[PDB]
């Protein structure tokens, strides 16, 4: 199986428009932080996030990705690989090619992929397709520099579902 | 829909930006503090000017949420915090006038030379001399920018319905909206005068202690020199130490020696805090920290301000900055910023705007309380620096409490006197033409100090100190010196430790560790008073506990006098 | 290439009845099936995708069944709104293929 | 609301060429597929092929191959399909079509456009 292409390429999706791909040594690499396995074609999942939000790539949690970005559903039979990944994706000066969603108006079905760039409404005055007051932008951009901590550090993430 | 989720999405925002943004800056100030060239500088100011426009368009923004209508707590104390919109408040003019006369203070603001020829100079005529020519050459200068700085401020106190600037520097301790732990401004007066009023008799009998030992060294019944307290000001009083000690042929515990011995550095120092620090049930330092901090002097290649801070930069990135030498000293400011970084980590968890101490006064706490338990001579013969063959006795315990109330008690007075002033002539109360004619009358009344030489209104004498000229408070010192030992006190009592507190030490207890993170965890989004009753049970500053601590040096001064 | 089958070409149903369209391939497509109907003179919209998946809004009267080489669709209660031509498509392998295409026409 | 916007109609003379745009609104065209399908005069639909701007690979009908190319353009979020070679058999209206369930995602919803005549 082609797993190569899967987890040594060069360039990773950001999780709101995170990528899916139809598909012993995986578990004893040991270069991996994070293996979990719940329940035990196939679908690897690929998206990069914090650290501190790889506790949420889990059935039943809440957060903003979890609820916004990628959802689990509870009768997951699969497995998470997470990894750190300093060395590549952070640079002097910060690396603001990676995107996620911060509000929406309902939380995320499972396996859910929004893309829309609409722009979110708070109040009660239209946008009118301009951003203002109680008018914003869905997606922001993390903030990557190799001297942040492991919490703020990107962090590589694959999902298999089976 | 409702004003309260417009207000949390909001927030949501500007703490994803104000993080980034930060960073940044604090980052800038970082590169120019351990490296002093041009390029830095221009790095700096731009971060600063960056971050200044953003917090401006942020809090005009955020002006238009009503807090009459918040019910949740924390939502509330964000926009609080972040609707202040302090010096905007005046005309582009008066805002000008006032930063470049910010800037002339700083320029016209003594170091190394006076400082230390005052601080080890025995001869009367060149104390009183330099003493004089300090408080007649600058001071004269800044009267007048001094009164209209005071105007200045005055109006943006007022622009913001503040009844002074005092107020609004005494709006750091105000609680509202919270039943049973309500904190008025003026209370913040009232209890600091009964605090004072009971601090008195200690700093009455140390005075008398330390005046007869001038007398036998230099009126039986006047006030003290005011040029002889070993500093420009008086504001320490370590440096009458050998002038003052009781006895004279007993030396002190200086562990120097034994770290030259055993070839010590700054890694084994910092090494030895962490150790400290774990042993009570406190997480160690992240790999950042031994990564990218600067714990010794680089050399003579490159410049850089060797004064001692605690870095917090945010996402995780904590430092230290420290040119370390091998000595005592050394080895206790280390165990302070540590402490300040470990209150720094401790409350990483709460949002932007509420990532900080309950009030001024409980970081350098936090700081002071673990000095206090590593100086103990328990805790040196422990790690190795002391030998097994010390006995302890009465002599030693006196001398070590007599350098502790030089450097605490004798603080307290001038801090409390310099406050107290600064509140009276915001408030009014001293008009102009008799401003020093207050002044030196508290030197004499409050601190039991008398002036060498008078002076005219013509001079701005407390203008000559860093604070004044700085635009500082000056009320978290005693803040500190009182809840340093309120939490050393509910700490060693939590600790199960039998005897007097001054031997008191913390380490390898869970307990304390704790009661100690309970707090720290909190961050500024819970009230001090709570936070307080949490780890000592009381809502309100004590002095029980230090008077607990100083009770022998008290009882034998009492035989003494 | 993978030649897709479809039938009947055409056929007439009355108000309330039920019909059913076959959808047959050449080869396993592991149910990567996808369903369109197109109204007179306007842009085809997708209806079921995944053989049994409905689009958010589409009326629960719809229904799509199969797996392997034989796939179906199947309408329960036939309205005005319903009449169109139909075509289903795969997209398992490279390049994609329609059917020809079912008419339905109200009696 | 997310819109696929088309040229107008084009009169093409045989043996000459033209090139049909596709401007996408509501979305970024880097984070998806956009097809292309072609529907002759009283006829069935056919699939031309491909593009994924993000890398710019593309996919075709080998029927098709050599006559028309696909092109995208990310900063003005704009499809391309270049025609060349034209004969009368080409008269048809061409779509382009947004499906989601191409990448193999759930709960999704196809968008297509109001489609381009030309004339041969
Ligand atoms: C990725 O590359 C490394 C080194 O080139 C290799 O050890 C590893 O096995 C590769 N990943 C997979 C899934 O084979
Ligand atoms: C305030 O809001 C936060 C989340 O925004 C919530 O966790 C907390 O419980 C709220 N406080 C009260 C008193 O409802
Ligand atoms: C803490 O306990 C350890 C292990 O018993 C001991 O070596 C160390 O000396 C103790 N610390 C102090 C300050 O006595
Ligand atoms: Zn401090």
């Amino acid at each position: 199986c082609p797993f190569g292409e899967v987890f040594n390429a060069t360039r990773f999706a950001s999780v709101y428009a995170w990528n899916r791909k139809r598909i012993s040594v995986l578990y004893n690499s040991a270069s991996f932080s994070t293996f979990k396995c719940y329940g035990v074609n196939v679908y690897a999942d690929s998206f990069v996030i914090r650290g501190d939000e790889v506790r949420q790539i889990a059935p039943g949690q809440t957060g903003k990705i979890a609820d916004y970005n990628y959802k689990l559903p509870d009768d997951f039979t699969g497995c998470v690989i997470a990894w750190n990944s300093n060395n590549l994706d952070s640079k002097v000066g910060g690396n603001y090619n990676y995107l996620y969603r911060l509000f929406r108006k309902s939380n995320l079905k499972p396996f859910e992929r929004d893309i829309s760039t609409e722009i979110y409404q708070a109040g009660s005055t239209p946008c009118n397709g301009v951003e203002g007051f109680n008018c914003y932008f869905p997606l922001q951009s993390y903030g990557f520099q190799p001297t942040n901590g492991v919490g703020y550090q990107p962090y590589r993430v694959v999902v298999l579902s089976f | 829909s409702t004003i309260e989720e417009q207000a949390k999405t909001f927030l949501d925002k500007f703490n994803h930006e104000a993080e980034d943004l930060f960073y940044q800056s604090s980052l800038a100030s970082w590169n120019y503090n351990t490296n002093i060239t041009e390029e830095n500088v221009q790095n700096m100011n731009n971060a600063g000017d960056k971050w200044s426009a953003f917090l401006k368009e942020q809090s005009t923004l955020a002006q238009m949420y009503p807090l009459q209508e918040i019910q949740n707590l924390t939502v509330k104390l964000q926009l609080q915090a972040l609707q202040q919109n302090g010096s905007s408040v005046l005309s582009e003019d008066k805002s000008k006038r006032l930063n470049t006369i910010l800037n002339t203070m700083s320029t016209i603001y003594l170091e190394p030379g006076l400082n230390e020829i005052m601080a080890n100079s025995l001869d009367y005529n060149e104390r009183l001399w330099a003493w004089e020519s300090w408080r007649s050459e600058v001071g004269k200068q800044l009267r007048p920018l001094y009164e209209e700085y005071v105007v200045l401020k005055n109006e943006m106190a007022r622009a913001n319905h503040y009844e002074d600037y005092g107020d609004y520097w005494r709006g750091d301790y105000e609680v509202n909206g919270v039943d049973g732990y309500d904190y008025s401004r003026g209370q913040l007066i009232e209890d600091v005068e009964h605090t004072f009023e009971e601090i008195k008799p200690l700093y009455e009998h140390l005075h008398a202690y330390v005046r007869a030992k001038l007398m036998n060294a230099y009126s039986p019944i006047g006030c003290l020199p005011a040029h002889l307290l070993g500093d420009m000001w008086g504001r320490f009083w370590t440096n009458l130490y050998s002038l003052t000690v009781p006895f004279g042929q007993k030396p002190n515990i200086d562990v120097t020696d034994a770290m030259v011995d055993q070839a010590w550095d700054a890694q084994r120092i910092f090494k030895e805090a962490e150790k400290f620090f774990v042993s009570v049930g406190l997480p160690n330092m992240t790999q950042g920290f031994w990564e990218n901090s600067m714990l010794t002097d680089p050399g003579n290649v490159q410049k850089a301000v060797c004064h001692p801070t605690a870095w917090d930069l945010g996402k995780g990135d904590f430092r230290i900055l420290m040119c370390t030498k091998v000595t005592m000293d050394d080895f206790l400011t280390a165990h302070h910023e540590m402490g300040h970084i470990q209150y720094d980590m401790a409350y990483a968890a709460q949002p932007f705007l509420l990532r900080n101490g309950a009030n001024e006064g409980f970081h350098e706490a936090v700081g002071e309380i673990m000095s206090l338990s590593a100086a103990t001579p328990k805790h040196l013969k422990s790690i190795g620096l002391l030998s097994p063959d010390f006995q302890e006795d009465n002599e030693t315990e006196i001398n070590f409490l007599l350098k502790q109330a030089l450097t605490i008690v004798g603080t307290l007075p001038f801090t409390y006197m310099l406050e107290k002033w600064r509140w009276m002539v915001f408030k009014g109360e001293i008009p102009k033409d008799q401003w020093m004619k207050k002044w030196w009358e508290m030197k004499r009344e409050i601190v039991g100090v008398v002036e060498p030489v008078p002076h005219d209104e013509t001079y701005c004498d407390p203008a000559s100190l860093f604070h004044v000229s700085n635009d500082y408070s000056f009320i978290r010192y005693y803040t500190r010196t009182l809840y340093q030992f309120q939490f050393q006190e509910a700490l060693c009592q939590a600790a199960k430790h039998e005897g007097p507190l001054h031997k008191c030490d913390i380490s390898n207890s869970t307990e304390a560790g704790q009661k100690l993170f309970n707090m720290l965890r909190l961050g500024k989004s819970e009230p001090w008073t709570l936070a307080l009753e949490n780890v000592v049970g009381a809502k309100n500053m004590n002095v029980r506990p230090l008077l607990n601590y100083f009770e022998p040096l008290f009882t034998w001064l009492k035989d003494q006098n | 290439d993978i030649k897709m089958t479809q039938s009947p070409s055409s056929m007439y149903a009355s108000l309330g009845e039920r019909v059913t369209i076959t959808c047959k391939a050449s080869q396993d497509i592991n149910s990567y099936l996808s369903w369109f109907q197109q109204k007179p003179g306007k842009s085809p919209k997708t209806l079921i995708y995944r053989a049994n998946r409905l689009v958010d809004g589409v009326p629960s009267r719809f229904s799509g069944s199969g797996s392997g080489q034989d796939y179906s669709l199947t309408i329960n209660s036939l309205e005005y709104e319903d009449m169109g031509i139909y075509y289903c498509l795969q997209y398992d392998e490279f390049p994609f293929t329609f059917g020809s295409g079912t008419k339905l026409e109200i009696k | 609301e997310v819109q696929l916007q088309q040229s107008g109609a084009e009169l093409v003379k045989p043996g000459a060429s033209v090139k049909l745009s596709c401007t996408a609104s509501g979305f970024n065209i880097k984070d998806t597929y956009m097809n292309w399908v072609r529907q002759r005069p009283k006829q069935g639909l056919e699939w031309i092929g491909r593009i994924d701007p993000a890398n710019g690979n593309t996919k075709y009908d080998p029927k098709f191959q050599g006559k028309a190319t696909i092109t995208a353009d990310t900063s003005s979020n704009i499809a391309y399909l270049q025609l060349s070679g034209l004969t009368s058999e080409d008269t048809a209206v061409y779509y382009c079509a947004r499906f989601d369930y191409d990448g193999y995602y759930v709960h999704v919803m196809d968008y297509w456009g109001q489609g381009t005549s030309v004339t041969v």
